[PDB]
RNA sequence: CUCGA
DNA sequence: GCATCCGTGAGTCGAGG
């Protein structure tokens, strides 16, 4: 229950993404570049932050 | 909102970097601006205004038996860091006589009261068999960054009028970061970034534009 | 602009940096008067614009006016999605779509 | 930041000495960033009236608009000196930083463009 | 980037051989809850907390700075299996 | 605003009249006829896409309408005309990589 | 209590209660497939001494990411004039619920002329560019796109 | 040869807008001034809004009310430019109750005095009401800063109360003009002026000054150093 | 199928 | 040594319904 959730919860989100890499992936994905490996930051709001200098 | 946490690094008495966290959403640049814009034209300093030198007429001429021409002379009078130790003084003129096979720098100076030299060791010109240089030095203080054809000051008729560097404040730059506390999301953290000639240290500098601020906000008192 | 002459304001400062900077792009004529350049900017539909952060003016006069925009149907709202686990197919035993 | 101006109210005008091309600046007959030729050797005003020691006093200037970045000028840079504008040295001193290695960055950019 | 990656793709004749090294690696750190580190005190990567710098939870942060310190030894063939797991289950039991 | 009209999204006099009744709900119109015509406003309903489909009365109480006036704004209508937006003031310069 | 608060007698939200992401919109009861308790079940039951209800949870809630305001109700019951659902239905209830969406970071514009994107960044005021009258501008619009 | 204190001139219309000049400053510091104060102004100026209201009969802001033209979402998009003013600094909330009923065109008069409350838009329209038509509200009225969302704040006095959207700030626009003036010999010296417009909440000048305020306590922040424990 | 990249 | 009939491929992901 999203009522239910604690800011505490985030706290410790942040220690559990720490170092860690997801991988961002956009179609159609035609070299392996569609493909690549980023350090997360979370954010407030429902979209993806993607580097600039990657979207090419 | 809790009060900031004001944190300090520095390396001599050439460079800082000064830290401001947390702060309410905008008021990094809101700081940070007027701040760089003080610290660069308001933070008092001295320089060098004017040059005499024997036997030279003009800024483009040439100097027989030294190596270097007028222009390079003046440029390297330009880098020269003088302190003055009594706030009463307000100019000095320096002289500098000196002949032969030599190098001279910064401690060639005749020394004059309550005027510090920070860098002795600062290169001004080399010198020939034969080779004579003779030349006063006029020097002021002030602030910000004054062209030579806008105070056009002379004593004689062959002083060189000299751009005045009066800022002992080399460089600014900040950067503002988005910060978090606890679930208050969109705070500021300030990062502020000094360099000095030595004259002045940087949290001297910092702490000189925001008295200058505060003073400047006082104005809004008496109609 | 005679609005604000009338309300006994002359031009900025940043608005006649902002005109010589215009001078030098070829946008004024050199030689007029700060309210006929700035007129001319304007007839290109060009204003001086300040910069919030530091009310400084942008180097250049920036086109500015209205324009009709319109919010589309796809909303981030409706898009964003994330799972962990969940259910499976019958035959394949791979995550659904 | 990296573009240099280039004018035509001084259209290639001969002058002796530098004193006169800032005379003639002064009066409102040659632009800062016309190519002129004083003596022999081409130049320009710019050139002429404002050289710096460094970097720093260039940035400096141009901070209290004394020059803007796109102006070409004279600056001391690494016992050089050099004709270019302020901006090229701002972009040099990007690359410089950015490195950490002030020689290794002078042989990689190409200053004058 | 991650630090030094231009001096770990140097220790390795091939890039894959500098992930395998990492990941065993870092498995072995989760094996034995960090205790088998080569790192002193002072090298030890950290996270920041709301209540300050605790130990980084990382193990492939670990790994590859242990890695970059020398004290780490790789290559084919070095022990048998199951003698490194129980020289290692001996010296840092789970 | 022929647009609007042929959607059939707004609400327009049938003939020449007077507004009787004006709510939120319903407006009622008396015509030339002196027959009282009353319309009900469909008031946040649901389309296929669940974008908001509502009716705004747009007259007062006692206002004069002719043939063809209009009586209420459908979604997207401001005064008959389409509106699928907002007019902003803009400026067109790059803004620091946003 | 709390999680059955905006439920109504019959089981089903009340107009007018705001509702988010795992909130029941309609509360229902299924009896349980023939169990054969594990035995760690019946050493719990036996732990606990609490007979094991003969009907499950299988309400209808709200799903991720949704939510807003509940504005309708339909409830079709069988046996009722009027209703005949397909065979086997005792019952079917619709509950409506709308959101006032804001625009937000993501959110797709566009003008007539072909120009779209999504906003990247939402400004605080003073951090809009703005004319020497002291008005902001509302959008900010890249000349790279044209 | 150092710039002394400047001459401080204050002009105000009403409650609404106010100039302030300062002048003479030294060069640069028109803008070096005027910025800060006109971002402050902007965004930090605390003020009133009104935070949540209850109709009666109403279960939620997707309604409609018998003989009320405007549905309830219109009716709090005109609810939020409703300005009040307290008097008492210890103020912090206020419920406003308004009965109304025939047919009249409601506005922000109808709402009942309450002491130490002034209605800064008396003229402002709320809904039109017709033959028949009722409406019962209660408007509870913060003080508060910024702007903060009804998805943020959630106030909700009793059960079927809507949360309004909350701008505090009572600062309509700020401009500030730096414009060339001297003194003695010296040229390139700035006059500056603060040209502010408020709602009549908080004066422009209060504004100008608790603007400062703000400003000056900033400032104080940097009274206290701290080594860097990076090393 | 229609829409989006 | 050469025309004729048959079988088979024809971008990705995502959304709605
Ligand atoms: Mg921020
Ligand atoms: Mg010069």
């Amino acid at each position: 229950r999203q009522r239910d959730i604690k800011d505490e919860v985030w706290d410790a989100l942040e220690e559990v993404i720490h170092g860690k890499v997801v991988l961002l992936n956009r179609a159609p994905t035609l070299h392996r570049l569609g493909i690549q490996a980023f350090q997360p930051v979370l954010v407030e709001g429902q979209s993806i932050q993607l580097h600039p200098l990657v979207c090419e | 909102l809790k009060a900031p946490v004001f944190t300090v690094r520095t390396q001599g008495r050439e460079y800082g970097e000064f830290v401001l966290e947390p702060l309410e959403r905008g008021f990094g640049v809101t700081l940070g601006n007027p701040l760089r814009r003080i610290l660069l034209s308001s933070i008092p300093g001295t320089a060098v205004t004017s040059v005499y030198i024997e036997d030279v007429l003009h800024e483009f001429s040439t100097i027989p038996g030294v190596k270097e021409d007028v222009v390079e002379i003046i440029l390297n009078l330009k880098e020269l860091v003088v302190r003055f130790l009594n706030p009463s003084l307000q100019t000095v003129t320096l002289l500098l006589k000196a002949e032969g096979p030599k190098e001279v720098k910064a401690r060639d100076f005749l020394p004059v009261a309550d005027v510090e030299i920070m860098n002795p060791d600062l290169h001004i010109a080399t010198l020939e068999e034969g080779g004579r240089l003779n030349m006063e030095v006029r020097v002021d203080r002030g602030v910000g960054y004054v062209p030579a054809e806008k105070h056009g000051i002379k004593d004689r008729i062959n002083a060189i009028p000299v751009d005045a560097v009066f800022s002992p404040v080399r460089r600014v730059a900040f950067q503002v970061e988005d910060t978090r506390l606890g679930q208050r999301t969109d705070l500021d953290k300030l990062t502020l970034r000094i360099w000095t000639d030595g004259s002045v240290t940087p949290l001297e500098a910092l702490n000189q534009a925001v008295e200058i601020l505060r003073e400047h906000l006082t104005y809004f008192s008496n109609p | 602009f005679g609005k604000r002459k009338g309300e006994g304001f002359g031009v900025d400062k940043r608005e006649v940096e902002v005109l010589r900077r215009a001078e030098k792009l070829g946008l004024v004529t050199p030689g007029k008067t700060p309210e006929e350049q700035l007129k001319e900017l304007f007839l290109q539909g060009k204003v001086v614009l300040y910069d919030g952060r530091t009310g400084e003016p942008i180097e250049g006069p920036i086109v500015v006016g209205q324009m009709f925009i319109m919010k589309l149907y796809h909303m981030v709202e409706d898009k964003m999605h994330a799972r962990s686990t969940g259910p499976y197919s019958l035959i394949t035993q791979q995550p659904l779509g | 930041i990296t573009q240099v101006r280039k004018e035509k109210k001084g259209a290639g005008l001969e002058f002796a000495t530098p004193e006169e091309a800032l005379a003639a600046h002064e009066r409102g007959e040659v632009a800062l960033n016309a190519p002129i030729k004083v003596a022999g050797r081409e130049t320009s005003v710019g050139r002429l009236k404002y050289v710096f020691a460094n970097p720093d006093e260039a940035l400096l200037a141009v901070a209290h608009g004394i020059v803007d970045l796109q102006d070409v000028v004279t600056v001391r840079y690494m016992g050089k000196r050099l004709e270019t504008s302020p901006g090229r040295i701002l972009f040099a001193r990007i690359v410089a930083e950015a490195v950490e290695d002030e020689k290794v960055a002078w042989e990689l950019i190409q200053l004058d463009v | 980037a991650e630090p030094g990656i231009d001096k770990l793709f140097g220790m390795v004749d091939s890039k894959y051989r500098l992930t395998v090294v990492v990941a065993k690696r870092a498995q072995q750190l989760l094996r034995h809850g960090f205790k088998n580190t080569v790192l002193e005190p002072e090298e030890r990567p950290k996270m920041q907390t709301l209540e300050g710098l605790f130990d980084d939870p990382n193990a492939v942060t670990w790994a590859m700075k242990e890695l970059l310190t020398g004290r780490l030894v790789f290559g084919e063939n070095l022990v048998p299996e199951d003698r490194l797991q129980k020289e290692m289950e001996r010296l840092y039991p789970v | 605003e022929r647009v609007v009209r042929d959607s059939l999204a707004a609400l327009y006099a049938e003939e020449d009249g007077e507004v009787a009744k004006v709510d939120g709900n319903r407006i009622v119109v008396r015509y030339e006829d002196g027959r009282l015509v009353e319309y009900p406003l469909r008031r946040f309903y649901r389309s296929n896409q669940g974008t908001a489909l509502d009716q705004r009365p747009r007259v007062v109480v006692g206002q004069r309408v002719r043939k063809g006036d209009l009586l209420a704004d459908g979604p997207a209508s401001e005064n008959g005309f389409l509106a699928l937006g907002q007019n902003v003031l803009v400026a067109i310069m790059p803004f620091d990589g946003y | 209590e709390a999680a059955l608060r905006d439920l109504d007698e019959e089981g089903v939200v009340r107009i007018g209660a705001e509702v988010k992401p795992g909130d029941i919109l309609v509360g229902r009861t299924s009896f349980k497939g023939e169990s054969e308790p594990t035995p760690e079940e019946r050493l719990l039951r036996s732990i606990f001494g609490e007979k094991a209800r003969d009907v499950k949870d299988t309400s209808l809630r709200v799903p991720p990411g949704e939510g807003g305001i509940v504005v309708r109700t339909v409830r079709l019951r069988r046996g009722d004039p009027g209703v005949e659902l397909k065979p086997g239905v005792r019952e079917v209830v619709r509950v409506y619920v709308a959101q006032k969406r804001k625009l937000q970071v993501g959110d797709k514009l566009a003008n007539r002329h072909g120009n779209k994107g999504v906003v990247a960044k939402i400004l605080p005021v003073e951090d809009m560019p703005h004319l020497p009258d002291g008005t902001p501008v509302d959008v900010i619009l890249n000349p790279l796109g044209v």
